[PDB]
RNA sequence: GGUUGCGGCCAUAUCUAGCAGAAAGCACCGUUCCCCGUUCGAUCAACCGUAGUUAAGCUGCUAAGAGCAAUACCGAGUAGUGUAGUGGGAGACCAUACGCGAAACUAUUGUGCUGCAAUCU
RNA sequence: CCUAAGGGGGACUCAUGGAGAACAGAAAUCUCCAGUAGAACAAAAGGGUAAAAGUCCCCUUGAUUUUGAUUUUCAGUGUGAA
RNA sequence: GAGGUAAAGCGAAUGAUUAGAAGUCUUGGGGUUGAAAUGACCUUAACUUAUUCUCAAACUUUAAAUAUGUAAGAAGUCCUUGUUGCUUAAUUGAACGUGGACAAUUGAAUGAAGAGCUUUUAGUGGGCCAUUUUUGGUAAGCAGAACUGGCGAUGCGGGAUGA
């Protein structure tokens, strides 16, 4: 019905920083 | 452990925006677009209808911009309406229309355009623009400057718009942001606009609330109760005001209970005054000395 | 493999450091810049002796490493491993190029080594130690002078250790409570900023 | 004066989160439960980016959440505090004066159970605030709220204990 | 491969001043330019329409045309052994009045006022400017200022 | 002089932490039939000025505050540089001569000024 | 390479960090605070951009017609582009 | 007016980089385990804070010298009001004008075998050298750019001899 819209300009990425299992 | 953000380098490289943008008051994108004049119309200025709403007041000003600062041509406030017969609801949509008409008539009187360009003397709420008179000077052109206020169909700023247009000023506009515009059927219900001009929505609210929650009409519309003004006689309140506004739109300043100098001296009584360098030196020496008590 | 140093003695080219534009650069032979008792406090080693360049010239990382080892070895041999703190004051950041590793066509060279570009009067090596170890440290530096091309002077600093204060201004500022230890270095008192923080950091501050 | 009427702590909003890890009918059912509980159309959240491990892809609709304000927020909140027998943790309160907890079954809240719908756990977060927060949210003349008028962790914990007679443990 | 594009080599020339990026103060759009005005040209990197070519960045010229949002400026550009008149179309964001007019127009008014006042006084006044001349004779008092004798100082090392 | 609306220059105006603020203004603030917009009258829209408050916004003051601005028997006539020699030096480089002349550093001082209109204890 | 990644308007603010919320963990979704741009803008790099030029939404076809002037390369010829 | 090179800077952004010190609840591990509590201790390593050594053709707040644009009047400055289909709400402006006022110190220096203008045509279109700036190269009587001056095209005095 209604969905949150995107605010993050890094629309074209792949995964994410911060992610890296070691932490 | 996270990085401290507010470093000295952060403050050093920071670029403050314009003073009136950091206050959140001026949209300089829109302001630039409104003000810039065709450079081949060399010193002829563009005139803005600045319309601002406070919680209690409507401010309508006719402004031309210059390098040393903006210059007001005329200004009409909503608190001038009690002189014209409107004492309550100083923020109606209808109060906005009245303020626009008042500022329009006052500006045309200042200019000399009274008998020519009277406007819509018989207000029926139909969309209409002030057409120039053939073989004569063009009507005073002003562009609406609504500032940061959102543009919505039914907004009060366009009440000042319609009042100023009916007052004889040429203000370019379309009727699709007026109350009574059918978005599905792209036509203006001029009946509903005439309704909004003469307080019809508030009147319908008075009658509908008294007969549903009479106690709530007693709390919201007290002032109407103590003046013995019911819903059925609201339209005349504006209609009379309209005539009076057209009869004498001239500006009358408030008789001032004090002169500028007494006000200045009284206010000057307050306001803390800066400490002298010697004073702060004594202050720092005192704090330096008073830090001893924790040598441990 | 390595050409004679005479081929790269002079600052003929613009600085060519490792960057985003050349990446396949070898490492400098010098990696260690502080030797001896580098954790000693400022009062332990008041006497400072510098080896100063009297040449605008390039010194290889190879020469820097060799001179560093020579000086370190001699002083640890004569006075003990804990009698000094030696610091090399120039870092080789300039990449030398070699061409062959036809003719002059497409002759842009490949990284070959690293060199430090030194000026006239520039300090190359600094050695803080005690006064009784002066003649030792000077001779440690005199040998290291042999591993370098050009002229170097051994100059006894007027200042206390690695500080910017003379050996007299340091005592005045220390007995006045304006200097505190920070490990191997010190912090000096400031008459600007937060009054409470400045006072907290320097409790022994005899204010005027 | 610290005892002013306008310094009164009060709920600004409660945000309802169901982070179903997949897409399709189950997420639709979470939206239906949220629409039942709150009486409002919820909003579906799309993955901001793709994770193969979690079985999600960017812009695949994963979670659903809805924001409720006013008297209804208090009612849903007390229905959820009942499930917790009025016992939160110290950690559950943020440094900004907001707090939250998470139920595990949505029928404990007091709604009808449907086998087709199933049970979803649910996540609750409350944004606390005094009067005058519109200053930081209004369009014109936006500013910040002064430090004394801000909500902090301790004021919210004490306010919660007083208004609900609950205990906030700190294990 | 050689590169000689329109904005080649303008990395620093077309930059905004440090801590001076962003919106244009509106006095730029409120200034009035008339045919015959002398204007300096300095490109604004943030307005890409009507930008002058990098040659005219830092040049000064005369307005010959006035349009809706732009002015036309005549520049004399050296091409070989003569000058060629160049006519550049510029938006007013890249244009500023030359400050050399107002000093010279002020020297004209000042000359006129003094000349008419010497005429009023039946006297003469001399208006040609003169370069700075050698200073005249003078006498130096030594009360509080007896000369202090200096000598060159010996050599020292301060490291 | 304070305050509001519109501004010019765009930190001497910003940031952080405290404290104070008469009058008026501004503000928070109350309500949802109507125009309008939202998951949410929170924002936006409309109504009341009625029930409350200077708590916040805002304003002013405090701080050997950070930042910013200005000044200089500060550093320094230093670095650099235009010009000259059948100057020094194997060279690297350096001195001198006629001129121009920084940046960092240090110290001190300051912390918005102002245009149009309106209004106020 | 793009019917939008062109044009206009409007609304929103990006990278990232801290503190918090069932399964849920370093990374799923939610909230507040901070956040001068540390992101995003097809493609190299530079410049430019914050109530926008970035993100999202609405409407569109100015990516249309007639030919002149000008800027860059320049012979002040052509082409491309503006 | 413009500039971003020399210099300078890095307890200023970006990027690089040496050393300690003091602290923190994802300390990253070992060790002394106490029986397990992740709750202490010794330790190394991470981060954070205030410092410290050294750097940049494709880094930078600042920022020269030299070189560089314009102006320094009679075709100038001011006053008044004529024309228009352009412009202004206008009797507002824009441009071009009529008429009037300001006289040789007519608005800096120095110079000027005078200034301006036109047509037509030759040879040439291999260059090289010196100082300084400068790129590739270990370098070259090597290769390539910047400004000027030269040789070429030029004898004469000097450098013995030598573009
Ligand atoms: N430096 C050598 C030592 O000092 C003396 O040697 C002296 C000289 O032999 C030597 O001078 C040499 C000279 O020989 C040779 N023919 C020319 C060379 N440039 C000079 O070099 C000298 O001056 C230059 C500056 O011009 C300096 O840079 C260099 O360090 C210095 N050695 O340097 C000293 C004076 O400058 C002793 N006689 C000798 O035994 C001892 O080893
Ligand atoms: N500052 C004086 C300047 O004089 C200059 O020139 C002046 C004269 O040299 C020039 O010539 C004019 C001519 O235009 C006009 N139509 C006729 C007039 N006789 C001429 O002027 C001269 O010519 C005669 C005849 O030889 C001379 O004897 C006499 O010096 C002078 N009257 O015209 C001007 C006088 O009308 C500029 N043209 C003028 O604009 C400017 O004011
Ligand atoms: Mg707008
Ligand atoms: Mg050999
Ligand atoms: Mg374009
Ligand atoms: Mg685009
Ligand atoms: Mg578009
Ligand atoms: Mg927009
Ligand atoms: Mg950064
Ligand atoms: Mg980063
Ligand atoms: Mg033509
Ligand atoms: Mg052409
Ligand atoms: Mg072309
Ligand atoms: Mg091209
Ligand atoms: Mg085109
Ligand atoms: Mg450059
Ligand atoms: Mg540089
Ligand atoms: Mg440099
Ligand atoms: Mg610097
Ligand atoms: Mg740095
Ligand atoms: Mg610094
Ligand atoms: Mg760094
Ligand atoms: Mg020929
Ligand atoms: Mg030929
Ligand atoms: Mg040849
Ligand atoms: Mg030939
Ligand atoms: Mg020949
Ligand atoms: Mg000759
Ligand atoms: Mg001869
Ligand atoms: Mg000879």
């Amino acid at each position: 019905k209604n969905t949150s819209s995107k605010k993050s300009d890094a629309a074209p990425a792949s995964a994410d920083p911060a992610k890296a299992k070691k932490k | 452990m996270q990085k401290e953000f507010r470093t000295s380098a952060y403050h050093s490289r920071f670029q403050t925006p314009f003073r009136r943008r950091q206050e959140g008051k001026t949209d300089y994108y829109q302001r630039k677009r409104l003000v810039t004049q065709h450079k081949a119309k060399y010193n002829s200025p563009k005139y803005r209808l600045v319309v601002r709403f406070t919680n209690k007041d409507i401010i309508a000003q006719i402004v031309s911009a210059h390098i040393t600062g903006d210059v007001v041509f005329t200004a009409a406030y909503a608190h001038e309406l009690p002189r014209y017969g409107i004492k309550y609801g100083l923020t109606n949509w209808s109060a906005a229309y009245a303020v626009g008409l008042l500022v329009a008539r006052r500006a045309l009187q200042k200019l000399g355009l009274d008998e020519t360009y009277t406007g819509v003397e018989e207000v029926e709420g139909e969309f209409e623009l002030t057409e120039a008179v053939e073989d004569g000077p063009r009507p005073f052109k002003v562009f609406l400057d609504i500032g940061l206020q959102r543009t919505t169909t039914g907004a009060r700023v366009f009440g000042v718009l319609k009042g100023a247009s009916d007052g004889g000023l040429y203000v370019p506009h379309s009727p699709n942001r007026f109350p009574g515009w059918d978005i599905e059927a792209e036509e203006l219900d001029a009946e509903l606009l005439r309704k909004y001009i003469f307080g019809g929505h508030v009147a319908e609210y008075m009658e509908e609330l008294l007969d549903d929650d009479e106690e709530k009409y007693k709390s919201i519309f007290k002032n109407y109760i103590e003046e013995e003004i019911e819903s059925e006689d609201v339209e005349e309140i504006y209609a009379n005001a309209h005539e009076a506004i057209r009869a004498d739109p001239s500006f009358k300043p408030t008789e001032k209970k004090f002169t500028k100098e007494q006000y200045k001296a009284e206010s000057k009584k307050y306001r803390q005054q800066k400490l002298t360098r010697a004073e702060r030196q004594a202050k720092v020496a005192k704090k330096i000395a008073e830090f001893k008590a924790q040598q441990e | 493999a390595r050409r004679p140093a005479r081929c790269y003695r002079y600052c003929k080219n613009k600085p060519y450091p490792k960057s985003r534009y050349n990446r396949a650069v070898p490492d400098a032979k010098i990696r260690i810049y502080d030797l001896g008792r580098k954790k000693a406090t400022v009062d332990e080693f008041p006497l400072c002796i510098h080896l100063v360049s009297n040449e605008l010239e390039q010194l290889s990382s190879e020469a820097l490493e060799a001179a560093r080892i020579c000086a370190n070895k001699y002083i640890t041999k004569v006075s003990g491993r804990d009698s000094f703190h030696l610091r090399v004051r120039v870092h080789p950041f300039h990449v030398l190029r070699i061409n062959k590793m036809q003719g002059m066509r497409g002759a842009w060279g490949k990284p070959h080594g690293l060199a430090a570009r030194v000026s006239i009067g520039q300090i190359i090596m600094s050695a803080r130690t005690k006064d009784s170890n002066k003649d030792v440290v000077i001779e440690g530096l005199r040998r290291a002078r042999y591993k370098f091309p050009g002229q170097q002077k051994i100059i006894i600093s007027k200042k206390w250790g690695f500080t910017p204060l003379n050996r007299d201004e340091y005592i005045a500022k220390k007995t006045n409570g304006e200097v505190i230890d920070d490990g191997a270095y010190v912090k000096f008192l400031s008459r600007k900023g937060n009054l409470e923080a400045n006072l907290q950091q320097f409790p022994n501050y005899q204010y005027s | 004066k610290s005892q002013n009427v306008m310094r009164e702590l009060r709920i600004e909003k409660l945000v309802l989160n169901i982070c179903v890890g997949e897409s399709g009918d189950r997420l639709t059912r979470a939206a239906k439960v949220l629409e039942q509980l709150s009486g409002q159309t919820p909003v579906q959240s799309k993955a901001r980016y793709t994770v193969r491990t979690f079985g999600i892809r960017r812009n695949e609709k994963i979670a659903v959440h809805v924001t409720v304000r006013g008297p209804k927020a208090e009612e849903i909140l007390e229905r959820g505090l009942k499930v917790k027998e009025y016992q939160l943790r110290s950690k559950n309160f943020s440094a900004t004066g907001n707090f939250g907890f998470g139920i595990d079954e949505h029928i404990d809240l007091g709604i009808k159970y449907d086998p087709s719908i199933g049970i979803y756990g649910m996540d609750f977060y409350v944004v606390m605030g005094r009067a005058g927060a519109r200053v930081t949210r209004r369009k014109r003349a936006r500013s910040t709220i002064g430090n004394s008028h801000k909500t902090n962790k301790e004021d919210t914990i004490q306010w919660f204990k007083t208004r609900y007679d609950a205990e906030v443990l700190d294990k | 491969g050689k590169s000689r594009g329109y904005r080649s080599g303008t990395r620093y020339a077309f930059q905004r001043d440090f801590k001076k990026h962003g919106a244009i103060p509106l006095s730029t759009y409120l200034k009035v330019y008339k045919v015959g005005d002398i204007v300096d040209i300095k490109a604004n990197g943030s307005i890409q329409k009507g930008m002058p070519h990098k040659y005219y960045h830092g040049k000064t010229g005369i307005v010959y045309n006035v349009t809706k949002s732009s002015v036309g400026v005549i520049i004399n550009k050296v091409v070989g052994n003569r000058y060629i008149e160049k006519r550049v179309n510029l938006r007013v964001e890249h244009v500023k009045h030359s400050a050399c007019r107002q000093e010279f127009l002020n020297r004209v008014k000042s000359n006129a006022a003094k000349k008419r006042e010497a005429k009023a006084n039946g006297e003469t006044v001399y208006l040609k400017r003169q370069a700075a001349k050698p200073r005249g004779s003078r006498i130096i008092s030594t009360e509080g200022n007896i000369p202090q004798t200096l000598a060159p100082v010996a050599y020292e090392t301060f490291i």
